[PDB]
């Protein structure tokens, strides 16, 4: 109320009331789902149009040949952080001819988004992502808030209605976790997960993105008639 | 990171300048401190008035030399007063006494002065300072001087005046006993005289604090051998000299 | 009106925020006072360590700002060990730009000129700390000089700060008035401190252990803090006293 | 220049002469170049004397800063000033510094560092335009954990020799002792040290 | 060739009794041709005489810059900046660039308003003062107008006769110099007159 | 942060007025009155002092006429410091001119300088403006004498006879009422004291009240006189203003 | 008056600077981080809230390492400890550049405290949401720190802070009053475990994992580990028994 | 140049001739070299003039801005490291050589200053294009616990030897005696041991010689 004036101001609870306003705006951002297995590492979006003569805004940004990102937001705050996360893989491989672990790209991207909530002037970022990628130790996926708060998880989902998705995840864990080698399966289950979280809307070659990484395959985004096996 | 770039100092809708105001509050809530011009000499003088007994008052100087020819007295926040002097002597270093190898003259240092607390009452994320100074000095060319510099940064002549809380009846004392053939002395004694109201507590050598612009005193130069570089005009008295001067 | 947030002055001529500074310089709840010997001269302030977990070997309010010049602070330790960092430096650079030691005088002027610098300039906000000074210095001899959050400094004969200062304050002025000395007349800095607990407890009506103080001496090329057996061996020979 | 410290039993001890030359001109005679740094780490100098006098004011500057701050420091740390003071000015430098502390825990010890900036522990060590006549000389009389009294006599005998074949070198020979015990200064004048 | 030495140039000063004066030669060339026969080399501010030889430009640079700085003077001061003030604001105006210094060798002269003192002095080109009792040389033929000076000088000479004195030592010093000469200007200052006389001399 | 304390003090009112400048123009008009009147052999300028004390040294004292260079000087309104900071810069200027062309400089040059410094802290910055209003009294070989007012604003004009500061109404009314085109510098000097005379706030209109100055002809040649106090006092019983 | 709580670095009339207040709220609000100062090291122990059993097991640690012996963890905001964190690596490269030596742990602990009392100083920044114990071995013996979002720090025989401080200080008071000798590096974890299984009970709503790392001169050769594998296994298996 | 600076039982003495050269030619006869640092503590300057009068005024300005700040009498070490660190921080392109001498609450101080900012401290000092005659003297005849009168004739002697041997030094001797107690006494032209003859004739030209083209008044007033 009066403590939301900027994010340098703590409100008498304690609270950020700027990051929250963020973190809301995430909220309203269209679904997205990440799910990987000891493989593959999977991103199911969906895409949300102006109206019938518009294009379905594209969600997944890809960062490294390893490595790539779904948003929830605001796209600009996405394509500024996407961009840090391309420029930090390049600067790994061109020093250190080394691909940046997933775990340093999380830390580097908490840390790019905290110095933004403590300083006056500017804004928190206004997208969440999901990060897959697979590095020396496998496939990764993390979920980021521009609270700076990135967690490692199987499976996950964010923006509107996301809750049935990732109470899925929760259930089908035991499943989809094991699901090496077969990466179609794995594209099914991203894809039946990001179902639930569906009111009035079913999934078309226009409005489906999907993504995927792992042993031996280079992140790959599918869009527009790809998708088709999977509706 | 400094991000008060703009004005703490604006115009009301009554043409006032608050913050200068408030200053001049504060000078006027301050202990009276005075300065009288004689034919020969300037008297600068005011009240210690310490906090405890155990407090050294003769540690802390409130009539500061700033030239070997001029010295300066305040009413007012004692800290402005000291930063005020500290950067008046590197002043009259800087933009005078490195370009023409002389002191500067009591005119032109007192608007140096005066230039840095107009500054303070304009510049930005600033206060005006809160303090009144008595400037008193001596150069070939203009001779025995003394001023008064507010926290606007304007200054003006005094034949004799005073600053701080008793200024109204000490400038009323000084207008009925000032005249223009007094001598130095004479000054002196006045300006004890004119002390002697405004001190409620004790009146003596070690709770008043006086100075003079008067003669070049080579005694307190410490070195001979040049005869063109005489002492300093400017003189703090000792205590000694107060009370022998309070007998009368 | 905001003339109370920021350091600009008020109506009546007033700079609130240095106000409320000097009253943050008594969150603590610890009294310390400033004694001069012959030779010497002692800082005593009050060590109150509650809780049981902390390590009371690193609770202290006394600073070794050089080989000569130490400082009690009477505020909050965050404040307190700004002022000792930035006194630490400035006596440093002193020593290297000008070939001789930081007086103590010298120091107290140029972290009250820091603290008017807070004062004046809205960006910096003043310190809660209220800083005494105390030395042997080579010219003047003991020393005690204190700085305010207004900027303000000078020496004293003895001198007291805390939430109980006045009392403090008003028995050192009674022993020197009845003395008609300004410092005690004791060769051994042992018994300085000796006088300086007599007069706290005297005057805070409380007693001591060995771990309700800290003890700070300055003689001449050396300022140090005396152990927790130190203080005891002091407090002994107090009790020994009639 | 003729400067050496050597370790022992008791600690440490630095050892110089006192010729300062501009040229082939001796420009001072009795010149102290045993220069403290703190109260039991000292230096030996060599080199530009405006170079050597700066680095070890700077480095005196960052040891007492080091002292208020965190306390004694140990005699790797000033090594290290004035090695990171020499390396990264090596461009703009001329001089030779020899380190020498003793502590309570590692009884003394030597560190040289000569042009360039790198820096070396070593159980004793010499330099200076001097240091060459006697590098042989050095190397076949020290030992380890000598006396007192025969570290003073290995570094007067190298000295006199350093001081004899080298004209940079001469005047009297100072030497700093330190010791759990402290400090000592010791002066050997040239009726004394020539005859050995 | 080298910057003090492509113009040309002599300026003079000398004290008498009650006066000094200031005497400077005309010549501007470029080495070895003639350019101009009327570059004065003498100005004034208040009652304050300046000679400046060297290079020409900065001769100029300088008599603009002093203009400049003691009409501020002036008008801070309410008053004209005596000679030894003047003196010493050249010096440091000098020593201002110090590591890149204007090619010049300015000369003061002056009576001193108040004590009625003459006044004269010389500068090197980062600022270093001579001040002089007798007599102040720079240009292309210093060592000649050194020679003239130290032979011809006597002190407490009347104006009249220290005109012919200063005169006869400019002439004959520029008159070994192939750089010097092309007529000649005097100044003779008593505390309240200032004559100036152009000098007739060889013109090769 | 720190935006909540800003005083916004380059910004439009609904109006479209700027708040300081209608401010410092306010504070202005409770200065001592400055009036300027230009004749066809001379310029006159006439000041007067605020609430001066009887030890107040008039002597040495200077708070209204200020030189620019020897053909230029200002009257100020308002604050005396703000006042010298723009003399100095003014100053400064006027050498810059003179150095750069071996020239004089002309009056309108150095006015529109000083106007837009004051158009610049008006518009940028976030300070506030200069409470001063100037008349220039100047002469150059180009416009002869001339005549300018500059006001916090950073707008100048030019003028036959003018006033500022305080009660410029009734003064401007008064110049208005007697001034002919033809009258010479003397006429000028009475029209000047009668209008302060008439439009004080003291008592009487003395001496050590009064600030003067005249630029004249005397030779093809132009003088800056700043009268001193007993020439003012000589220059009040002649005009009948004061009796001797 | 009102409103003194809107910006960093403004005295309250009670002396306080509300912001670090607010910002200690947020550091309440977190989880239990506590840490035990034994014979010969220090222990440090932290409670991961089970958000979901997506999350990874053993990954997303929460205890950070600076140099190679010093150990830091931290309750509230995590990327403001993150922040200190990489400032705290940044003090500590620097002191051993220049110095040669590791930085000695009271050193780190001021530099920690100077940079957290500096965001105290201005209303452009905001105080860290952050409690952080920290500490390890050098020349010296052991160190153990606390840190508060004021910038305040001390030396601890136990630390803890978080939602579950308070069984948790009680539990290290019993430690600390019942073990005068001191403990053993190993018996100090089996207690952290212990001690972080209780202050759960504050934060009993979730599931939790226990994280603990421990810098030892005799266990880790003085520089910091994780307690993994059956060490850690151990260690639960104890707190699990001593809790039931 | 010449300068010298002793050490007696009691403060210190500085000398120094009086000759300036530009190159071979004696740009000025009596020029003093000894340089007023604080009322106290004075210094003795060779190699480029104006750089010597331009680091010795501006240290001395500080200074004295120094002493103002910290309520005490300026020290000798005090001018010493001021005029050391910024005669290095410019790598010996200000060509200052210096001698410093002083009384200050500490003692007495005599001490030189190298161009590049190396500092030598002694008994007896000497610097300039003389100071190897100078030297000279003193080494023969310097010995501990001077009294003021024989340490003041010492460093005339060295300053003399210097005059008569060296082609850049001549003219008078300035000396500069401070004492623990006293104040610094500063004896300019302590001895004028090349006073000119007198010229064989006076070369007054009679008036008229010098042919005049036009002549002119030049106004000076405003
Ligand atoms: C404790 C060490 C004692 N060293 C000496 O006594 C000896 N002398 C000095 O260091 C004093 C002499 C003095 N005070 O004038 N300084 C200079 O010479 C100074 N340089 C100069 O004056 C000049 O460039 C003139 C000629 C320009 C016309 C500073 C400089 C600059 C670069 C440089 O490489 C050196 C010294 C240097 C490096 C190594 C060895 C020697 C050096 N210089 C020696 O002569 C030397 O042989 C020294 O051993
Ligand atoms: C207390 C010390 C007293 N020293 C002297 O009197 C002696 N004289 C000066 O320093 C005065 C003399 C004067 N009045 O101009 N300055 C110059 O000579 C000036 N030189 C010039 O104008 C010119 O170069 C013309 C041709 C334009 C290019 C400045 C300069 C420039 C370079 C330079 O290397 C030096 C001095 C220098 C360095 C060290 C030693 C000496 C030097 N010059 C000596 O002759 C010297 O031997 C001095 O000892
Ligand atoms: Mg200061
Ligand atoms: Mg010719
Ligand atoms: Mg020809």
């Amino acid at each position: 109320n009066n403590y939301d004036g900027d994010t340098v101001t703590f409100s008498p609870t304690g609270r950020l009331f700027q990051v929250e306003y963020a973190l809301e705006a995430i909220k309203q951002g269209s679904v997205t789902v990440g799910l990987r297995s000891n493989t593959h590492a999977v991103l199911v979006a969906l895409k949300r149009n102006a109206d019938e003569l518009s294009s379905y805004q594209k969600k997944i940004i890809k960062c490294d040949e390893h490595m790539g990102l779904s948003l929830a937001g605001l796209a600009p705050d996405a394509r500024v952080l996407s961009n840090y996360l391309r420029q930090q893989c390049n600067y790994s491989s061109l020093v250190f001819n080394r691909k940046l672990a997933v775990e340093r790209a999380g830390h580097l991207l908490c840390d790019k988004a905290q110095k933004n909530t403590q300083s006056y002037g500017g804004r928190p970022y206004g997208v969440g992502l999901l990060i897959i990628g697979y590095d020396k130790s496998g496939a990764h996926l993390l979920e980021f808030q521009p609270s700076g708060n990135v967690t490692e998880l199987y499976g996950t989902a964010i923006g509107a209605r996301s809750q049935g998705a990732k109470t899925y995840l929760e259930r089908t864990l035991d499943t989809f976790i094991k699901i090496d080698g077969n990466p179609d399966e794995l594209i099914k289950a991203g894809v039946e997960a990001i179902s639930q979280s569906l009111r009035d809307e079913s999934l078309t070659v226009d409005n489906l993105s999907i993504a995927i990484v792992g042993k031996d395959t280079p992140f790959t985004i599918y869009d527009g008639e790809a998708v088709a096996k999977y509706i | 990171t400094d991000r008060y770039s703009f004005s703490l100092t604006t115009f009301s809708p009554s043409g006032k300048l608050g913050q200068i105001d408030y200053a001049l509050t504060a000078v006027k809530q301050g202990v009276t401190s005075l300065g009288i011009k004689a034919t020969n000499g300037v008297v600068i003088a005011t009240e210690k008035k310490s906090s405890s007994p155990l407090a050294m008052s003769e540690t802390l100087s409130k009539v500061s030399l700033l030239t070997p020819d001029i010295g300066a007295v305040y009413s007012g926040m004692g800290p402005d007063y000291r930063v005020l002097v500290d950067k008046s002597r590197k002043v009259a270093h800087t933009s005078y006494k490195r370009i023409y190898g002389e002191y500067p003259p009591t005119k032109l240092l007192v608007s140096e002065v005066a230039k840095i607390m107009q500054e303070a009452t304009q510049s930005g994320g600033v206060r005006p300072f809160g303090v009144s100074l008595l400037i008193a000095g001596h150069d070939e060319f203009n001779g025995f001087s003394l001023y008064q510099v507010d926290p606007s940064g304007s200054y003006f002549p005094w034949k004799a005046t005073a600053i701080g809380k008793g200024s109204v009846a000490a400038k009323t004392f000084l207008e009925k006993r000032w005249n223009d053939e007094l001598e130095l002395e004479d000054a002196i004694h006045i300006a004890l005289l004119t002390l002697k109201e405004s001190v409620e507590g004790e009146f003596n050598g070690d709770t008043i604090e006086l100075a003079i612009i008067g003669d070049e005193n080579p005694d307190l130069l410490g070195y001979t051998g040049i005869p063109t570089d005489k002492g300093p005009r400017f003189r703090k008295l000792t205590s000694q000299e107060i009370n022998d001067r309070l007998e009368a | 009106g905001y003339d109370r947030h920021i350091t600009i002055f008020s109506p009546e001529g007033r700079l609130y925020q240095v106000e409320y500074a000097f009253k943050a310089t008594n969150q603590t709840n610890i009294n310390s006072l400033a004694v001069r010997g012959k030779d010497c001269t002692v800082v005593i302030s009050q060590k109150k360590v509650p809780d049981k977990l902390l390590d009371p070997t690193t609770v202290s309010y006394i600073f070794c700002i050089s080989r000569t010049i130490g400082m009690v602070v009477n505020g909050p330790i965050p404040d307190a060990r700004n002022a000792a960092l930035r006194a630490k430096a400035e006596a440093a650079e002193f020593r290297y730009k000008y070939g001789y030691d930081m007086p103590c005088d010298v120091l107290a002027k140029r972290m009250a000129n820091l603290s008017q610098i807070y004062t004046q300039r809205a960006y910096m906000r003043p310190l809660g700390v209220i800083l005494t000074f105390v030395s042997v210095d080579e010219e003047l001899g003991p020393s005690i000089y204190k700085t305010d959050p207004a900027g303000y400094y000078v020496g004293y004969k003895a001198t007291a700060t805390g939430p109980k200062q006045q009392e403090i304050t008003t028995n050192l002025e009674n022993h020197f008035k009845k003395s008609k000395i300004d410092h005690i007349n004791e060769e051994s800095w042992e018994k300085v401190v000796e006088f300086a607990i007599t007069h706290m407890i005297d005057a805070l009506g409380t007693e001591f252990s060995k771990n309700d103080l800290e003890v700070g001496v300055a003689t001449k090329d050396k300022f140090f803090t005396l152990s927790a057996e130190n203080i005891e061996e002091r407090l002994v020979a107090i009790a020994e006293q009639d | 220049t003729s400067i050496m410290a050597v370790t022992f039993k008791d600690g440490v001890i630095l050892g110089a002469d006192s010729r300062t030359t501009t040229g082939a001109y001796i420009a001072n005679r009795v010149t102290d170049k045993l220069t403290r740094v703190h109260d039991k780490i000292w230096c030996c100098r060599s080199g530009s004397a405006a170079d050597t006098q700066a680095i070890a004011d700077i480095v005196q500057y960052h040891l007492e800063l080091y002292t208020s701050q965190y306390g004694t420091p140990s005699t790797e740390t000033a090594a290290s000033v004035f090695k990171e003071l020499c390396y990264e000015n090596k461009d703009n430098l001329t001089a030779g510094i020899i380190v020498a502390g003793y502590d309570d825990k590692n009884k003394g010890e030597v560190y040289t560092i000569p042009l360039g900036g790198s820096v070396h522990k070593l159980p004793y060590a010499i330099a200076g335009s001097g240091s060459t006549f006697i590098y042989g000389y050095c190397d076949k009389n020290f030992r380890e954990n000598m006396s007192k009294e025969e570290t003073v006599d290995f570094i007067k005998h190298s000295l006199s020799q350093a001081i004899k074949w080298d004209g940079s070198s001469g005047g009297v020979i100072r030497m700093v002792v330190l010791t759990a015990a402290g400090v000592e200064r010791l002066i050997f004048y040239p009726d004394e040290y020539e005859q050995l | 060739s080298d910057p003090s030495s492509i113009n040309g140039g002599i300026v003079v000063a000398m004290t008498g009794k009650d006066c000094v004066a200031i005497a400077c030669d005309l010549r501007l060339g470029s080495q070895s041709l003639g350019v101009s026969n009327k570059f004065e080399k003498i100005f004034h501010y208040g009652h304050v005489f300046l000679g400046i030889t060297g290079l020409a430009t900065d001769v100029t640079t300088l008599n603009e810059m002093f203009r400049y700085k003691t009409n501020l003077y002036k008008l801070k001061e309410e008053r004209a900046i005596e000679p030894e003030t003047f003196t010493q604001l050249v010096s440091s105006s000098l020593y201002e660039r110090r590591f890149g210094p204007y090619f010049v060798g300015p000369v003061v002269a002056g009576i001193n308003s108040k004590s009625g003192k003459p006044f004269i002095a010389g500068f090197d080109l980062i600022g270093c003062i001579d001040e002089a009792k007798d007599f102040i040389v720079s240009g292309t033929a210093s060592d000649q107008l050194f020679g003239m000076c130290e032979s011809l000088y006597e002190p407490n000479l009347e104006p009249e006769d220290l005109f012919e004195t200063i005169s006869q030592a400019l002439l004959n010093a520029a008159d070994r110099d192939a750089l010097s000469g092309w007529g000649a200007v005097v100044y003779i200052i008593k505390k309240d007159e200032v004559v100036k006389r152009y000098l007739k001399m060889r013109q090769d | 942060g720190s935006r909540r304390y800003d005083s916004r003090t380059t910004i439009f009112s609904p109006e479209g007025r700027l708040y300081q400048v209608e401010y410092a123009l306010e504070s202005i008009s409770h200065a001592g009155t400055a009036i300027g009147i230009m004749a066809s052999d001379g310029i006159v300028l006439a000041a007067e002092r605020k609430v001066t004390s009887t030890l107040l040294e008039q002597d040495t004292s200077t708070e209204k006429l200020y030189k620019l260079n020897d053909k230029i000087a200002v009257a100020v309104a308002g604050l005396t410091a703000d006042a010298e900071i723009l003399i100095n810069t003014a100053r400064i200027h006027a050498q810059n001119y003179l150095k750069t062309y071996n020239e004089d400089i002309p009056v309108e040059i150095l006015v529109r300088r000083l106007s837009d410094i004051k158009q610049g802290y008006t518009q940028h910055g976030g300070l506030r403006p200069f409470g001063v209003s100037f008349i220039y009294a100047g002469y150059d070989d180009r416009y002869g004498y001339q005549l300018y007012t500059s006001n916090p604003s950073g707008n100048y004009t030019g003028w036959k006879a003018i006033s500022v500061g305080a009660n410029t109404s009734a003064a401007q009314t008064l110049l208005q009422m007697d001034y002919k085109d033809d009258m010479k510098v003397d006429d000028a000097i009475e029209l000047a004291l009668k209008t302060l005379s008439k439009t004080t706030d003291s008592s009487a209109l003395t001496y050590d009240r009064l600030e003067f100055a005249t630029i004249r002809k005397g030779d093809g040649e132009v003088y800056q006189k700043i009268f001193k106090p007993q020439e003012i006092k000589d220059i009040l019983v002649k005009t009948g203003i004061t009796k001797k | 008056g009102t409103g003194y709580d809107l910006s960093n670095s403004v005295f309250s009339p009670d002396g306080r600077n509300f912001q670090v207040e607010y910002a200690v709220k947020a550091v309440e609000n977190g989880t239990t981080s506590i840490g035990i100062k034994c014979n010969d090291g220090v222990v440090f122990a932290v409670e991961k809230l089970i958000t979901s059993k997506l999350l990874v097991p053993q990954k997303n640690v929460k205890i950070q390492v600076v140099d190679r012996h010093i150990g830091c963890v931290y309750s509230g905001l995590i990327p403001d400890g993150r922040h200190l964190v990489n400032r705290g690596r940044e003090e500590a490269a620097s002191f051993k550049k220049l110095y040669k030596t590791p930085i000695p742990i009271p050193a780190f602990a001021d530099r920690l405290g100077q940079y957290v009392q500096a965001h105290t100083l201005y209303n452009s920044v905001r105080p860290f949401g952050v409690s952080t114990i920290f500490g390890g071995v050098d020349k010296n013996g052991a160190h153990l720190y606390m840190l508060e979002p004021s910038g305040s720090y001390w030396g601890y025989k136990g630390a803890a802070t978080g939602k579950g401080r308070q069984s948790a200080k009680a539990e290290l008071e019993k430690l600390v009053d019942h073990h005068p000798e001191g403990l053993s590096a190993r018996e100090a974890v089996k207690q952290a475990a212990k001690i972080i299984y209780l202050a759960h009970e504050d934060n009993k709503e979730k599931d939790f994992e226990l994280e603990i790392s421990w810098c030892s001169l005799s266990e880790t050769n003085g520089l910091h580990k994780f307690v993994k594998g059956d060490l850690l296994q151990e260690a639960i298996d104890f707190a699990q028994k001593e809790i039931n | 140049t010449t300068i010298v600076g002793v050490k007696f039982n009691n403060g210190v003495v500085i000398a120094a001739d009086t000759r300036s050269t530009q190159g071979p030619i004696v740009a000025d006869k009596n020029c003093a070299k000894l340089h007023r640092i604080s009322p106290k503590i004075w210094c003795a300057g060779a190699g480029t003039a104006a750089d010597t009068e331009a680091v010795t005024q501006l240290i001395g300005s500080n200074i004295e801005l120094h002493s103002l700040y910290t309520s005490r009498e300026p020290r000798v070490v005090s001018a010493l490291q001021m005029l050391k660190q910024h005669l290095f921080k410019y790598q010996g392109h200000i060509g200052a050589y210096l001698i410093v001498a002083g009384v200050d609450p500490t003692g007495s101080h005599l001490f030189s200053i190298h161009a590049h900012g190396s500092t030598d401290v002694g008994y007896y000092l000497s610097l300039g294009s003389g100071s190897l005659a100078a030297m000279a003297v003193l080494e023969s005849h310097w010995k501990q616990d001077l009294t003021k009168e024989e340490a003041i004739k010492l460093a005339s002697d060295a300053i003399q030897a210097g005059i008569w041997n060296d082609l850049g030094s001549g003219s008078n001797v300035d000396v500069c005696v401070m004492e623990i107690g006293k104040d610094a006494e500063y004896l300019r032209n302590y001895l004028t041991p090349n006073v000119r003859e007198e010229k064989q004739k006076s070369y007054k030209f009679p008036r008229g010689t010098t042919a005049v083209l036009k002549e002119s008044i030049v106004n000076i007033c405003d």
